């Protein structure tokens, strides 16, 4: 699984 | 009393007229057809446009007073004259006694030249009117105009550091989106290419329109990899494979591009090339690392195309359609590599 689980905040 | 950037223009058309000279006049019947009224009507209608939209206040740049747009296109013009008489008169055509008819009879030449030089005015007094709104008003195709700035810092010397460091922005604008918009004719010229994008070993290492926005593409971001290589400190041998993920979606998902950043596509290839290798870095180092190049605002990973329509974020893209369309070639390097410039 490549995917990304971050979360763009700031 | 002026800035030093209207103060250069001044010396630069001194006792220049807003006409040809009398040895642009010549290399013009030098030729068997005379470019001077067909050169002469495109001014003609390029400045009535000019003066029309200059003076008309959208709501989104309010609209100022007729005298100082033909103050602004008056010297657009001296510059111009100037200019087309360099240029042809170094055209190695006119230096091997060749009769320039088919130079001379190019519209969309005269047309971003015109453009390009009443970007220089308009940028030089600092302007409200930020570019594109200069090739916008005047209907003019950003994958066609590019190609006269490259022209015009060689062909005008006594231009300030100032002005070119803008003229290469604009031009950097316009190889990073602008030229990638649904209505951009790169689309009419990759169609009459049987769709074959030009690769980074036949454009660094055939020749055309395609190649050359190509050339400058690949060279605009190899060059902004080399500098978020550093700043996140990364092997070369990973750069060396982030870039042949960057040209995969170049060259094999080219419509990826169409209405968008090459920096939404570049940064996607780096955290997709870092991870299945076992040297992960994330899109916050990434973000903020990016985050520090001139070019680099907060809406290029921040107000991603999605849909054609809802946009949204960089990370969203990745999951929702980057990760489908490239992890096919990405996890096959857990495979041959395509060569960095320079």
């Amino acid at each position: 699984d490549i995917y990304c689980y971050e979360e763009f905040s700031d | 009393e002026f800035t030093q950037s209207v103060s250069r223009l001044q010396s630069i058309v001194a006792g220049l007229k807003n006409a040809p000279s009398d040895q642009l006049i010549n290399i013009f019947e030098s030729c068997v057809r005379n470019p001077v009224e067909n050169i002469m009507k495109i001014l003609k209608g390029i400045g009535e446009t000019f003066c029309q939209h200059y003076t008309q206040s959208t709501d989104e740049q309010p609209g100022s007073h007729i005298d100082f747009a033909v103050n602004r296109l008056k010297l657009a013009e001296i510059l111009y004259y100037k200019i087309l008489e360099t240029v042809m008169v170094q055209e190695t055509r006119r230096l091997h006694g060749m009769d320039m008819s088919v130079l001379l009879e190019q519209d969309i030449f005269h047309r971003s030249l015109m453009a390009c030089c009443l970007e220089i005015v308009l940028f030089a007094y600092s302007s409200p009117r930020t570019f594109p709104w200069i090739i916008e008003v005047l209907n003019l195709q950003p994958f066609y105009f590019y190609k006269v700035i490259e022209v015009v810092i060689r062909s005008e010397e006594g231009l300030s550091r100032d002005m070119v460091k803008h003229l290469n922005s604009i031009e950097e604008q316009i190889l990073e989106s602008l030229a990638w918009s649904h209505d951009s004719a790169l689309w009419e010229a990759l169609q009459v290419s049987a769709n074959k994008v030009p690769t980074c070993e036949e454009v660094i290492f055939r020749t055309g329109s395609l190649a050359l926005f190509y050339r400058k593409v690949y060279h605009l971001a190899s060059v902004r990899l080399r500098d978020l290589c550093l700043k996140l400190d990364v092997s070369n041998e990973l750069r060396r494979k982030i870039w042949t993920c960057f040209e995969f979606t170049l060259v094999h998902c080219p419509d990826l591009m169409k209405d968008r950043h090459l920096d939404q596509l570049l940064l996607c290839a780096f955290y997709i090339m870092a991870k299945v290798t076992k040297e992960e870095r994330t899109f916050q180092e990434i973000m903020k690392s990016y985050r520090n190049q001139p070019q680099a605002n907060s809406h290029v990973y921040r107000s991603v195309l999605l849909k054609s329509e809802e946009r949204g974020d960089l990370i969203k893209f990745y999951n929702t359609i980057y990760v489908g369309r490239v992890k096919s070639f990405a996890l096959k390097y857990d495979p041959p590599l395509s060569p960095f410039p320079h």
